[PDB]
């Protein structure tokens, strides 16, 4: 969902994240990035922390 | 025989000493952060 500015609990539309994608940022949160992606540092792997 | 000598061998001393402390740390809940 997307959700209200005032209410931040209150759905007020859909994201446009697919199922796949979403699964893919939830295992790149999980995992981590690799040593050599710029990005490394955003995503900290939950399976090590 | 009286032994009048035995081999009581060298005067040695130890000495065994205790070092006792108590300390009271505090200590942040650090982010996981790369």
């Amino acid at each position: 969902y997307t959700y209200s500015d005032t209410e931040p609990m209150q759905p007020t539309g859909f994201a446009t994240l697919t199922s796949y994608e979403y699964r893919d940022g939830l295992k790149i949160a999980m995992y981590g990035y690799d040593n050599d992606s710029p990005d490394f540092a955003k995503k900290p792997p939950a399976d090590a922390t | 025989a009286t032994a009048i000598l035995r081999p009581i061998g060298l005067h040695v001393e130890k000495f065994q000493q205790t070092y006792r402390k108590k300390w009271r740390f505090l200590t942040s809940a650090n982010a996981n952060v790369i």
